[PDB]
RNA sequence: UGACGGAGCCAGCGAGUCUAACCUUGGCCGAGAGGUCUUGGUAAAAACUCCGUCGGGG
């Protein structure tokens, strides 16, 4: 079969299973395109890794994303952090591994929720 | 794309495709006199004949974005300057024109008086943003420096 | 240089003083008996505009609209539009049941006596 | 016959009895010899009255169910002209299970006096509707077809509603009576009002009833008393069923 | 009065005037300001505007009467392997 | 930090052949018990986003 890698994302109670593949590129979440992105305040917080990255590097990947459980900012979230780690997977596997660091590097840089979620654990005195 | 015309008490955005009623502004106490916009075309002005003039944005009844208590007379013409985008220029019955800043839409910035009876149009010149067109009711075409101490025609 | 055109302060239609600054679909909205919708569709039975104000809309065409109005039942307009000692006693006689269940009981005795 | 005199006291007494105050509709209760065997469904099968009109449907408030998009449903009728002053309010299925749930059901029953749905959500209406509106015939809700077009098999369903054919089928329910099949003899039917006309308009639309009711041709709709009326009986909801046509 | 420059026409500019006789008039600063065309309405205008010179569109005259009308004049504006083929 | 409707979509803990009203008007059948039908009265995901309509208490 094509290439292919997959990721997963974690806020409070919503998942992320993003799968990429080489293609196109296009992106796609629950069967919709991310210009549909229901929040739509939070629609700039899923593009997100995509304009860190430059668009160049989604012009030949797949993104197809399923969510389930959470609210709504809590999965938009998950889908920013499951398309930042597809895209990191991807490059791992694939592509350049220099081309992952610098994909690393640029998100670690900006905020580290992309990369791997913050259990926010309780903590007592 | 657009023009306003005025009415009783309603300035109604039209369309240049549709030729139809898209918008209508229905928040006067008074009926409206003017409907400037602005060189940007966000802003249009309405001056009311209550007094106070209401500048708002294009496209949107719903947000009175601001509201100049001009003097008691009625504001007969509420024009937005061309070559600036900040400085609205109203007239009156009150027979002073008045420049305010929309910054500071409490007091006005330079009290352009020295006229004889009812201004009721003034223009801007596209050349120079220090002078100002002002018509009354009696002849007399003013015209008006806002760089000076604007109290009195050159 | 004159031009020629064509205003008044609060009305009353059938003892409703009404003001004068606001579009007749939501001022005859202040009339008891008459919903919102209703006025929308009186208005447009009585040939007006639906968003101009009452100062304007002369008094011959005033009282006509007024008198569509005191008669639903004609101008074929439908009409679904439109709109104690009990307690005294039943308590009373429980504050003898519970005045005599006091007096039954051997021990509820002691309210304020 | 005597039916003139039944009516006559049962409309002297209504007016009278401080228990019959309030009901102001009158029943013909039919019981047969043989039992009928289409058992109770809760589709109301309407008759016609060929002479006297009953009510017309411009003093009663209709609510209507309509399907879950229900855009152009509320669009077409709302601003057609010929249904603009007839509905009283327009509710998708959806959000009438949504909206209107517990004790707000009984005053959807007092506050509007007749419900009608279309044949598409017609048999989903009655664990949303409440249990309050079958206990009897007043307000079961009624039927009305919505496209005048119909559906093969695996043929798409092509949306359309014409508002003048709807208009005229609340024109031609409002102006007559309906039966509900049973599955026993008694069956009701509320012919008439105590009001609305008197004892000699009553008096055919009784006649006009049981004609259709034991018409042996026009079978689907008409053919539903088998054999003979035993007996009909006129009363009001609260009064005694008092007889008539004994043999 | 109202007045536009640079809009696609055969002349450089045009300026109109309002007259309250139900008359329209244009005007060209470069033909010494005379009247060039006039439309008449039924009541006395009032106000009187037309389109910019950048409508990229349909241009419209909005003139406005004093009987309550707006009087608006317009003027408007396979296969794949085939291709390869 | 309003009202009115109309759309948009997001959850997790739940599932014992266990899940759940009362009063009344009658008809027919039955020796009764009651059964069947009739009728009327009484009680019983949100948020958020977006789209338009709206601008003192008895």
């Amino acid at each position: 079969a094509v290439p292919s890698v997959q990721t997963f994302g974690k806020k409070k109670s919503a998942t992320a299973v993003a799968h990429v593949k080489a293609g196109k590129g296009l992106i796609k979440v629950n069967g919709s395109p991310i210009t549909l992105v229901e929040p739509e305040i939070l629609r700039f917080k899923v593009y997100e890794p995509l304009l860190l990255v430059g668009l160049d590097k989604f012009s030949n990947i797949d993104i197809r994303v399923r969510v389930t459980g959470g609210g709504h900012v809590s999965q938009v979230y998950a889908i920013r952090q499951a398309i930042a780690k597809g895209l990191v997977a991807y490059h791992q596997k694939y592509v350049d591994e220099q081309s992952k660091n610098e994909l690393k590097k640029a998100f670690t840089s900006y905020d580290r929720t992309l990369l791997i979620a913050d259990s926010r654990r309780p903590e007592p005195k | 794309h657009d023009f306003a015309v005025t009415s009783s008490t309603r300035v109604q955005i039209f369309s240049s495709r549709t030729r139809q009623v898209i918008k209508t502004f229905s928040r006067f106490k008074d009926v409206v006199y003017s409907a400037s916009f602005r060189s940007d075309g966000k802003l249009l002005c309405a001056g009311d004949a209550t007094g106070l003039v209401s500048v708002y944005d294009s496209y949107n009844p719903r947000t009175i974005l601001l509201s100049i208590n001009a003097s008691t007379h009625p504001t007969h013409v509420t024009k937005f300057h061309t070559q600036d985008n900040k400085i609205l220029a109203t007239a009156s019955d009150d027979r002073v024109t008045r420049l305010w800043d929309i910054s500071n839409a409490y007091e006005p910035q330079l009290e352009l008086t020295g006229a004889t009876d009812y201004v009721r149009t003034l223009s801007f010149i596209p050349a120079a943003p220090h002078l100002v067109a002002t018509g009354s009711y009696d002849g007399l075409i003013r015209l008006y420096d806002t760089r000076s101490s604007g109290s009195t025609p050159i | 240089s004159l031009v020629v055109q064509e205003f008044q302060h609060i009305l009353r239609l059938l003892n409703t003083n009404v003001d004068g600054n606001i579009k007749i679909v939501y001022a005859l909205t202040t009339i008891k008996g008459v919903g919102r919708r209703y006025s929308n569709l009186v208005c447009k039975k009585a040939d007006v505009d639906l968003h101009k104000r009452a100062g304007e809309l002369t008094q011959e065409e005033l009282e006509r609209i007024v008198q569509i109005m005191q008669n639903p039942t004609h101008y074929k307009i439908p009409a679904w539009f439109l709109n104690h000692t009990l307690a005294n006693n039943v308590e009373s006689k429980l504050r003898d049941d519970l005045e005599r269940l006091k007096k039954i009981r051997x021990x509820x005795x002691x309210x304020x006596x | 016959g005597l039916a003139e005199k039944a009516l006559k006291a049962l409309i002297l007494q209504c007016e009278e009895n401080p228990s019959l105050k309030n009901d102001k509709d009158i029943h013909i209760i039919i019981n047969t010899g043989k039992k009928m065997g289409i058992n109770r469904d809760n589709i109301p099968r309407i008759i016609p009255l060929t002479k006297y009109k009953l009510f017309k449907p411009r003093d009663l408030n209709i609510l209507l169910i309509t399907k879950d998009p229900s855009a152009l449903y509320r669009e077409t009728l709302t601003k057609d002209e010929h249904t603009s002053e007839l509905f009283k309010e327009i509710i998708s299925v959806k959000n009438l299970r949504r909206r209107f749930k517990g004790s707000k059901l009984t005053q959807l029953y007092k506050d509007f006096d007749l419900v009608v749905a279309d044949y598409r959500v017609h048999h989903l209406l009655p664990e949303v509707l409440g249990s309050r509106f079958y206990h009897g015939s007043k307000k079961l809700p009624y039927m009305i077809r919505m496209s005048k077009e119909v559906k093969l098999k695996r043929q798409q369903m092509v949306e359309k509603c014409d508002p003048i054919y709807v208009r005229a089928q609340l024109r031609s329910i409002c102006k007559n009576t309906s039966y509900i099949p049973n599955n026993d003899n008694c069956l009701s039917v509320r012919v008439g009002y105590i009001q609305k006309h008197s004892i000699p308009e009553i008096l055919q639309n009784i006649q006009d009833t049981i004609n259709f009711l034991t018409d042996k041709s026009k079978r689907p709709q008409g053919g539903v008393i088998k054999g003979g009326i035993i007996s009909i009986f006129v009363k009001t909801s609260n009064s005694t069923s008092l007889p008539i046509y004994q043999f | 009065l109202d007045y536009v420059e640079n809009f696609d026409s055969p002349m450089q500019s045009a300026l109109i005037a309002s007259s309250l006789d139900g008359h329209v008039k244009v005007f060209d600063p470069l033909d010494n300001f005379q009247v060039k065309f006039g439309w008449k309405f039924s009541g006395p205008v009032l106000s009187c505007a037309v389109s910019p010179s950048t409508a990229q569109g349909n241009r419209h005259l909005v003139a406005g009467l004093s009987s309550g009308l707006l009087a608006i004049r317009t003027k408007k504006k396979k296969s794949n392997n085939f291709q390869r083929m």
